[PDB]
């Protein structure tokens, strides 16, 4: 029978941007069916979309990265993309290697560097990295194929070599898909859904790391399920025996049940809720598998 | 000049008046398609009016462009200005992967 | 029946530098009873030192942050420890906030910032952080507070507030635990060990991105367990039934067996090694629980 | 003076010679102990001499320090050089948190043909 980790989703890793999960809440105002890449996964354990097994890919990449100086823009980095642990990427049936951004705006990442220059050799360089939603970047993660730049006023003389980029920061950030093929389709995880009426996405919330020169709001970014959970069902490869489990969220040291949801088998939770606003809830709580029930088994409303 | 394209840091136009940029470059960017572009983030920047590589001047609502491939110097202009012009601006030439660019900031004086 | 996640290491997170799994081997050559903070967890499921659950807390910290500019230094973070669940931190037991960085040298950490300043307001600043082994910066994440500095000329007149910080680089780093408590001892997990004769740890290793002025190399860091063992063991609270684990490492595609190993109750797996230097394993076998074991049951040998 | 302590950015001297360093630093820091240190990382430095918060000098091996709090310097003396001797050292102030401190390089030659 399908159980579920015993970790408070406090305690858990964001599964679209390396960061814990500080949120849990629905809230009907926002895209009711995202297409997210990243946190998708089946409850047998199929991996869908972009999604890695392991937290620290999430939002990442790696590459044998050539640098270039091109006066007025500075060094240049082309960026051939490999998978994570260091195997192939072969375009195929997902947008882009395992972990890569699933959102769109301009991306600070970090990767080490190495110079020629005399008096030093390691050091790690922060580029800028546009993602989408549309660019004249002409990026193509599909194609293992992405550009990157840091501003310099001459050539800071690297060497070439593999690397791994983690992000720094997000500008502008959008929550819809990045740029995977320079403006043509790519296989993509379809839209979370469907929802019975009444029925939302329960959402795991994170805060991005920001530029902006005028709003100090932090930028949250929603997944379907915790890191956690994907390596779960990716580890246990259950056998599901219905469309959704039942899934009661409670206080482990009270007995408080906070609320019932359901797990659809394609990785995402719904709570019944007619409210118009964010409700947030606790994040303290445990998510326990009650019993599969069909697609529409009717949940009482929070 | 090492850069692919240069232009007016600023430039400045009067509420329902003209402004007139002219984005130099260098020779090897000849065949190119040449664009203006506006706001931020840079290279996700939206694309006024783009050239089709030739010196045949396009026009597309109140924006004009026109490149000089002899000179090398292609030649935007903004017309029937709003304040709601104002805001960073950019000179583009299309190549694959990263664009050549020049940021110029516009601003617009009332009346 | 206690068992291991299916999960190669090479899809692992390593669990004491945000970053996979990339090797695993022997190596004797190496302190054989390191005294890791993170990255320990009882077969139980009790996490031992700072180890947290979530690989996202590993070598980063939480903190009210206090900013105020130094000429001469530039501008000064104090940083008042939480955990990184926005919880309270409350001295106990352990060394720091769980997740503290457990090496020394001087790190890079990145956190929000928010300026005052005319034309911007958010943006990530990285600060320099003396870790240890011994500094005099007396550095105390025990009692909570720690202190990092940027580089300015003037102040970069920012809003005191709530930040987590992670790593960017480490420059000059030792695998040694760092300052906990401005050069006080702590309450620390135990060195890794014991060993039969002829064990050696099992490491799990990944490269940490570095600063280094003259020298290429790698940084390597081994850890004892992935992150994913140590959240499945807390996860599931196993039943301790005798006193060590054997193991099998095998490839699930060919069933080669490649070696069987020990995990001790208390976390760490030995190998039975033969050879002087470094041997290197596949990463892309999976561990499999055989049968609970005495301490000290003999190993089959591995040699050069 | 602002900068709480400054010293000399690059000292020479010579092999079997002597050199000293004027650590300079402004009047509220008087009544703390100062100290010469040696290496990267800056802030985990080897200390080769501290004062006591007062005049007296100290020495250890080659190094000596003292503390003038009428003009507010602290000179170090490094006698009997060696080429072994160079490198980045530290003028610093003990005090709670981050010392004031200021890089000092120090080079050695031979003497001169
Ligand atoms: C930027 C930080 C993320 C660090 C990252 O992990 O890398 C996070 C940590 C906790 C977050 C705050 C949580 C409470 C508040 C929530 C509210 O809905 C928005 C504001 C609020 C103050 C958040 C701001 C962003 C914070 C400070
Ligand atoms: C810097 C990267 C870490 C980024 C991190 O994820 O953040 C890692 C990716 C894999 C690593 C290489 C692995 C192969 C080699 C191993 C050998 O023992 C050392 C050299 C070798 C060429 C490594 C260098 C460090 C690399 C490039
Ligand atoms: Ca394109
Ligand atoms: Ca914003
Ligand atoms: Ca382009
Ligand atoms: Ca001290
Ligand atoms: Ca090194
Ligand atoms: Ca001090």
């Amino acid at each position: 029978m399908v159980d579920l980790p015993v970790i408070q989703p406090r305690l858990c890793t964001h599964a679209r941007w390396p960061a814990p999960v500080y949120g849990l809440l629905v809230d009907p105002s926002l895209p009711s069916n995202p297409q997210w890449q990243n946190g998708r996964v089946h409850v047998d354990g199929t991996l869908l979309g972009t999604t890695p097994i392991s937290g620290s890919w999430v939002s990442c990449f790696a590459a044998e990265a050539a640098y270039k100086f091109q006066s007025g823009t500075g060094e240049v980095a082309t960026f051939t993309l490999i998978e994570q642990d260091g195997s192939a990427y072969v375009p195929g049936d997902r947008a882009a290697p395992l972990g890569y951004p699933d959102f769109s705006g301009q991306l600070e990442i970090e990767v080490q560097t190495e110079t020629t220059k005399t008096g030093d050799k390691l050091k790690v360089t922060t580029f800028e990295m546009i993602l989408g939603p549309t660019t004249n970047a002409d990026q193509a993660p599909y194609q293992g194929r992405v550009f990157a730049s840091v501003t310099a006023a001459a050539s800071l003389d690297l060497v070439d070599g593999r690397v791994r980029a983690v992000p720094r920061s997000i500008y502008g950030f959008q929550d819809t898909i990045p740029e995977y093929n320079d403006g043509l389709l790519v296989p993509l995880a379809p839209p979370i859904g469907p929802f019975l009426p009444g029925e939302v996405l329960l959402r795991f919330r994170t805060y991005m790391r920001q530029i902006d020169t005028a709003d100090a709001a932090a930028e949250a970014i929603d997944c379907a399920l915790p890191q956690e959970f994907v390596s779960w069902f990716a580890s246990n490869a259950f056998t599901v025996q219905s469309e959704a489990l039942l899934l009661r969220y409670r206080n482990t040291l009270t007995g408080q049940l906070l609320f019932e949801c359901k797990l659809y088998n394609e990785g995402y939770i719904a709570l019944s809720y007619s409210g118009s606003g964010p409700l947030t809830f606790p994040t303290d709580g445990i998510f326990e598998v009650v019993s599969w029930v069909p697609r529409l088994y009717q949940l009482a409303s929070v | 000049m090492e850069d692919p394209v240069t232009g007016p840091e600023e430039v400045s136009g009067q509420e329902q008046g003209s402004l007139t940029v002219q984005c130099r470059y260098t020779s090897g960017w000849k065949d190119y398609k040449k664009y203006w572009c506006q706001g931020v983030p840079q290279r996700s920047c939206k694309t006024l009016v783009e050239t089709d590589a030739s010196e045949q001047l396009v026009k597309k609502n109140r924006v004009s462009i026109r490149d000089n491939q002899r000179d090398f110097i292609f030649t935007v202009t903004m017309e029937d200005l709003r304040m709601s012009d104002a805001g960073i601006y950019w000179c583009g030439i299309t190549k694959g992967g990263l664009d050549p660019m020049f940021k110029v900031t516009v601003n617009i004086g009332p009346v």
